[PDB]
Order: structure tokens, then C-alpha cells, then sequence
């Protein structure tokens, strides 16, 4: 639980060509990309983007002037 | 500065992780000193026997409160990891602190030479007085990086075989250069490690060994390994190596003063909080803590069973999770449709993974047979602890638009359901202690197009008021609006649950909450 | 088994080890590779793991090593058997003893030998340089 934000990313690979190739259209004209997250291998693959070793560090999650 | 999530282990969202060690009488009265992952700063701690030591007869419960953590970590760092041998050379940063004193006491017993860094002159004098074997050439300065020249000079350019480091990034880099061939670097600090500051690997051209020493791992796993450190500390206690550090006592009521004094940074030894005064007797038959006055909080027994009506709704799931964080372990959620949404299934599976005995009833509360069945099936898991009525069906419209059937439909779950729950609970729920009914601001304050809703909520409030007069439990809460899941802004769920806890603790029959525009 | 071999010419072994270990990683990593292949080896370590570095390239170059891997209990070792031959004679006996025990107990088995005659020593050097030898 809490508000975790990125602090370090070991490596990110971006390839627009395979991104254009991976995209597919739904019944609507909107365009989507299938994403897969593997917590064992610490890799997030979606379309033509590949993020590995993402590290998220707990933020304070403290906001001022909270509702009274 | 340190986030609670940074503490390894599974921890509830609402809890305190202050205090790692303590000393006090066991359930049988035997004096014992313990080491706990957290929650050790309290009038009572639930601990495993493998983390307890028997206090020597000549020690005091005040003195034993400081031995466990510092000496356990010193032994783990040196003997288990660094494998210190007699006659070696060490560099122990921040000698004055507890870990430094423990490491020096361990090292001098073996027979090594020790270099220690102390911030000020008073700490230097104190260390010189406490450890006579230690020499004026064993001291240096910790706040400045001038100890590198001192250690290198006095060691003749060889360096120190074993380093126990707890300093910052630049001091850490300075310390690494002090290592000799076959050196061993014991790192107990966190700042450099957490920040992932780079470490040049050329130091490993020698046979240097770099150790990452965290003691929190033993509380989480590797107990078979922990017993080694336990035996080491017990042997140190009985042999005479282990000595209790200097202690400054702050009474229980002055805990904030203790925190402030430690924060100032002028302390030497350990700071302790005298929660309760030691009795003269060595072994006391009844070691119950004295009654203390503390802010009230809500927790639930595990053996009891808790029922929520319409618990699969937007507020129902959040209330159920809030309850589980209080340790319910047996939950019944009522809903006519059943699990039809992905979020509901996700939450239910998450809860069942933790071991909670979540249950889906699909048994109406409006029908007396339905209320009896719901209460019975919750009794099978365990004695009924509380019933929450969060079931709503709303039919909006001006009076001319409303018809009797709409009023009946709206009042059936909240009005009739509350009556049936009350009847069944008074008949066959002697152990029940919570009876909460979630009313709404529209009732009482007033709103347009919700006459039936106001009628139902007012009827629930009347029932809850009647129950309390008889001495039975009953609470009615009125919410302006819920945002996360009449001129009032929606209320965030965290504030909603905090307010719900506060209301549960208070004696008033009917309470309300909302946020003014 | 078929699940114990990986590819040493790229960093693919990282995913192989992470998957077949269930994401926990390994305990000991006897690393001889260098540059990025060394960094991948570090990521395979599990809590209380031990990294044994016998390759002297990244050590000689003084390439940075992020210390965040030490939050997990990890011991990064620097192994150089050279010290024992000209130094650390007392420690040599401990290593020498385990070698004698291994020899007598059958654990130590000789490797395959590709023999070259003395007059053809330079041919042996070239054959080693090509790197095709096994053993
Ligand atoms: N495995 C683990 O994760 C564990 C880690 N530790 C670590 O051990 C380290 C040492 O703890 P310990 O020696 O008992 O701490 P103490 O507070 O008892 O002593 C602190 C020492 O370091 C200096 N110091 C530390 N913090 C401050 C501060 N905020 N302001 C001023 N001076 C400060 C003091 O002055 P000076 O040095 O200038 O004389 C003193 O010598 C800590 O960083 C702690 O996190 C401890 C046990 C378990
Ligand atoms: N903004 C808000 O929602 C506000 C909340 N409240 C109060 O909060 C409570 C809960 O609100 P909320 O959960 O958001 O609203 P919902 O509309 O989600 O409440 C209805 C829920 O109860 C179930 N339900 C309906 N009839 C029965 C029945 N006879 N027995 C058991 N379950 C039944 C419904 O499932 P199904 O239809 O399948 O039976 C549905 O899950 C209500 O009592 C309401 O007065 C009041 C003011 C503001």
C-alpha cells in the first residue's frame, strides 16, 4: 500500500518500427497495444517499448490542507 | 525521514513500528530481554521464545534493555560475517554509539587492535575511561575524513583488516581506502546502499570482501542461522564479554522528551523508556502490566465472525478491508447479485490468500428467514462479532413521480433489513458487540427528490436509538458523500474510515460526518 | 539437466536463471565474464547470496558497481589465488588440504588434455589462442 513513484530504471529499449507493427485496432477506430508485466524477470513489455529493472521508492504521500 | 514501508516484513497500514528491543518479566515472571522486528515500544509485546535471553541475576532490567540489539548486530557483523580472528586490526566507526561500543567490547576480548572514530572530545574521554586497554593512538575523528591518514599512518600503510562502517557516502569511500590485503568491509549503514551510490571495483584487485549486513533478515527467515547469533550472544553474556551500555531513563509519560533528547544528538550509550518499575522480587507470579490510559482504537478478535450487508458495494469492500486490517479473519458479505465485477473478485481473492475466511451469502436481510439464515451461516465460522448494514437501493424522483412500490423497494433493505437484523441479533447473538447502520445526510439535513431515502434512513436511526437505550450496541452514521468509491464535497475514503473509527469508539447513538463546500 | 545450461555469449542467461529459479535467483555466482555480462550476473543474486569474481578485467578497469545490491544481504568477493602462491602460506594449507581430500575421495577428476610436444609449444599457444579447446 501507499504511493510509490519511479526512482531508477536499469534499461529501456524503444523501437518505433516494432511499435507500429505491434499495434492493432479494436472494433472502434481507437488503437491499442497489448502489455505484459513479468515480476519474476522484472520486465514490462508493451508494443515497441521494453522496460526492465524499474525501482519504485515510497513517497511520503502526505498532502497539506487535507479535508476537514 | 524513514518510510514505514521501508521496514522489511508484512505490516498493517495502521500500526506503529517503533522499538526493536525491550526487557521485562515473562508470562511466568522470569526476567527476560528480547529482540523484536518492531512494535517493541509498548506495554506488551508478542514474541517468539527464540528471541529471548535470560537476564543475569547481577544485571538490572534497566541495564538489560540495551544489550540485545547492539550486541547481536555486533556479533553478527564480526564473528558470523567478518570472521574476526585474534590479533587482527579493526576500524570501528562511531565508537561512542551503541553498536560501536559493542564491537569494541567484542574485539578487545579476542585481542585485536582497534581504531575508533569519535565525534567529540567528551566521547573520546568516555571511551578511554570505559576501555582501559584502548590507547590514545586508537582514536580519530569521525565527522571529518581525517581518520584515513591516521589509520594508514599508524598501521604503517598496510591498512585495517576489518572495517565496521556506518558513515555517509564520502566517509564510506574514505573507509574503503583503509582496507588492507584480504580486507573485509562490513557495511551496516543504509544511505549509500539505498541511494545506489557507485563503488569502484578496483578495490577487489586485492582480496577485499564487501559485506552487506542487515539484521532484519533474521526476523523474516533464516531462523536456523539466527540461533547461531543467539548462542553467540548468550556465550558472551555468561563469559563476561557482554556489558550493558550506559542508560538514560525517561519515564513512560515522558516518551516525547526521550525522542527529542535522542534527536538532539548529545546522548552516549542508549536511551530507554521506563514503561514500568522493576519489582524487588526476582520472579513474580503475576507480571501483568499496570493499567495505562491510552487513546482508544478498534480491533477485533480472530475467533469472532463479522457480517456486512451489501458488503460487495463501493463502501462495503473498503469497510471490509479496513476491518481485516484490524484482524477480523472471518467475514461474511451479503449481496443478491453475487460476485459480478472484476474488482470484487480481485479483492476477495486477495483476502482469501491472507487466510481470511471471506464468505458470500446472497441471503436477503429483508426477510426474517433471510436474516436468520445469514446470522446462522456466520455463526458457523465463529461467534458473531458485529453486523454492518450497508445495503441500499435508491429510487430518485419528486413526490409526484414516486409511487408506493418505489418507497417499499427503497425501505426494504435498510428499514426492514435493520429490523430483522436487530431481532435476530437480540435473539441469538449474545457475543455481538458492534451493530452499525450507515445512514445518510439526506435524512435529517434534507434533500430534494429523496423522500423514500430519507424515510429509510430515519427509520434505521430510530431503530439504532432504541437499541442503545436497552444497553445493547447500536450505532448510526450519517455521511455527506463518499468520493473515492447537498452542498457538501465528496469525502475521501481515508478520512471516511478514520471518522468511522472515531465514531465507533464514542458513546453517542447517532453521529454524522460531511465536508462543507 | 536441459534446464541447467544457458548461453554465455549474451545476457540471456539472466532471464533463464531468474525463470528457472522462480525469480529468487542463485546463492553463489562464480563469475568469470566481464562488462555487461558481469552486471547481469549481479542481478541473478538472491538474498544472502555470494558473488565470487575471478575475472580481472572489470576489476582492473575500476568500473563502477552500484551498491544497492547490498541492501539484500550480499557478499561481493574478490578471489585471486595468486596471493597464496607468493603469500598467505598458512591459508594455502587449508586450500591444499581440501584438494588432497578431493583427490583421495574421488571428487577431483582430471580434465581432458590436448597434448602438444615440446618442440611444438608455439602450436599449443596458437591452439589455445583460437579458443576452440574444451578442457
Ligand atoms: N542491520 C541493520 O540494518 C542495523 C543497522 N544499524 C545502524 O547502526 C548505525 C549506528 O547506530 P548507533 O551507533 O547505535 O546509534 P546511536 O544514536 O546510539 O549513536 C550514533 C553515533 O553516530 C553519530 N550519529 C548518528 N546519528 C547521528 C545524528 N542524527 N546526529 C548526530 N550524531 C549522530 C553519533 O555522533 P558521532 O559519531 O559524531 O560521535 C554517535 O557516535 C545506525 O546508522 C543504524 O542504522 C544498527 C543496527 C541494525
Ligand atoms: N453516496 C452514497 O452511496 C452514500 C451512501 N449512503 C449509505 O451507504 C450505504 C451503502 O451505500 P453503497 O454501498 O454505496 O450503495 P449501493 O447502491 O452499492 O448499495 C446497494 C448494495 O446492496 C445490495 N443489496 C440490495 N438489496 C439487498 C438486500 N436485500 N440484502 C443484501 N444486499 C442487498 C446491492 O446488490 P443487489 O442489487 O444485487 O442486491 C448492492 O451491492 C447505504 O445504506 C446508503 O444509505 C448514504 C449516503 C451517501
Amino acid at each position: 500500500h501507499g504511493l510509490y513513484l519511479p526512482t531508477r530504471v536499469t534499461a529501456i529499449h524503444i523501437d518505433p518500427a516494432t511499435h507500429r507493427q505491434k499495434l492493432y485496432t479494436l472494433q472502434d477506430k481507437a488503437q491499442v497495444a497489448d502489455v505484459v508485466v513479468s515480476r519474476w524477470l522484472r520486465v514490462t513489455v508493451a508494443g515497441g517499448v521494453h522496460i526492465s529493472g524499474l525501482h519504485t521508492e515510497s513517497a511520503p504521500r502526505r498532502q497539506q490542507e487535507q479535508q476537514v | 525521514k524513514l518510510s514505514p514501508d521501508a521496514i522489511p516484513g508484512k505490516w498493517t497500514s495502521q500500526d506503529s513500528l517503533l522499538g526493536m528491543e525491550f526487557s521485562g518479566r515473562d508470562a511466568s515472571g522470569k526476567r527476560v530481554m528480547g529482540l523484536v522486528p518492531a512494535k517493541g515500544l509498548a506495554t506488551s509485546v508478542l514474541l517468539s521464545p527464540d528471541f529471548l535471553w535470560d537476564v543475569p541475576s547481577n544485571w538490572t532490567l534497566e541495564e538489560a534493555a540495551s544489550v540485545p540489539v547492539v550486541y547481536s548486530t555486533a556479533y553478527y557483523a564480526l564473528v558470523v560475517r567478518g570472521r574476526v580472528r585474534p590479533g587482527e586490526t579493526l576500524l570501528i566507526h562511531s565508537g561512542s554509539g551503541g553498536v560501536g561500543q559493542a564491537a569494541i567490547a567484542i574485539a578487545l576480548s579476542l585481542g585485536c587492535r582497534v581504531f575508533t572514530t569519535v565525534g567529540s572530545a567528551e566521547k573520546r574521554a568516555y571511551l578511554q575511561a570505559r576501555f582501559p586497554q584502548l590507547d590514545s593512538t586508537s582514536f580519530a575523528n569521525s565527522r571529518d575524513t581525517s581518520f584515513e591518514q591516521h589509520v594508514l599512518w599508524h598501521t604503517g600503510g598496510k591498512g585495517v583488516d576489518l572495517v565496521l562502517n556506518s558513515l555517509a557516502e564520502e566517509k564510506l569511500q574514505a573507509s574503503v581506502r583503509c582496507l588492507a590485503t584480504h580486507g573485509r568491509f562490513l557495511e551496516i549503514g543504509k544511505f549509500d546502499l539505498s541511494q545506489n551510490h557507485p563503488l569502484g571495483m578496483a578495490i577487489f584487485l586485492k582480496n577485499v570482501t564487501f559485506h552487506g549486513v542487515l539484521l532484519d533478515a533474521f526476523f523474516n527467515e533464516s531462523s536456523a542461522d539466527w540461533r547461531e547469533v543467539w548462542a553467540l550472544v548468550q556465550a558472551g553474556i555468561r563469559d563476561g564479554v557482554v556489558r550493558p551500555l550506559k542508560c538514560t531513563v525517561f519515564h513512560g509519560a515522558q516518551v516525547e522528551d526521550a525522542f527529542r533528547y535522542m534527536a538532539q544528538g548529545k546522548h552516549i550509550g542508549k536511551v530507554v523508556v521506563q514503561v514500568l518499575a522493576e519489582e524487588p522480587e526476582a520472579v513474580l507470579k503475576g507480571a501483568k502490566p499496570k493499567l495505562m490510559s491510552a487513546i482508544s482504537k478498534t480491533f477485533c478478535p480472530a475467533h469472532k465472525s463479522y457480517i456486512i450487508a451489501g458488503g460487495l458495494g463501493g463502501f462495503g469492500l473498503e469497510l471490509a478491508q479496513w476491518l481485516i486490517q484490524r484482524g477480523v479473519q472471518k467475514l461474511v458479505l451479503t449481496s443478491r447479485s453475487g460476485i459480478r465485477t472484476g474488482y470484487q473478485a480481485k479483492q476477495v481473492r486477495r483476502w482469501r490468500r491472507q487466510g481470511v475466511q471471506v464468505q458470500v451469502s446472497t441471503s436477503n436481510i429483508s426477510s426474517l428467514e433471510g436474516a436468520r439464515g445469514l446470522i446462522a451461516e456466520a455463526a458457523q465460522l465463529g461467534p458473531v462479532g458485529g453486523v454492518f448494514n450497508l445495503a441500499v437501493v435508491l429510487r430518485d424522483g419528486l413526490l409526484e413521480n414516486q409511487t408506493p412500490e418505489f418507497f417499499q423497494d427503497v425501505c426494504k433493505p435498510k428499514y426492514s433489513g435493520t429490523l430483522n437484523l436487530d431481532r435476530v441479533t437480540r435473539e441469538a447473538c449474545p457475543e455481538l458487540d458492534y451493530f452499525v447502520v450507515f445512514s445518510s445526510v439526506s435524512c435529517g439535513r434534507g434533500n430534494a427528490g429523496q423522500s423514500n431515502y430519507g424515510f429509510a434512513n430515519s427509520a434505521m436511526e430510530r431503530i439504532c436509538e432504541k437499541r442503545r437505550h436497552e444497553g445493547l450496541p447500536g450505532l448510526a452514521v450519517q455521511w455527506g458523500a463518499i468520493g473515492d468509491v447537498s452542498g457538501t464535497l465528496p469525502q475521501r475514503m481515508a478520512s471516511c474510515l478514520e471518522v468511522l473509527d472515531l465514531f465507533l469508539n464514542q458513546p453517542h447513538m447517532v453521529l454524522s460526518s460531511f465536508v462543507l463546500a
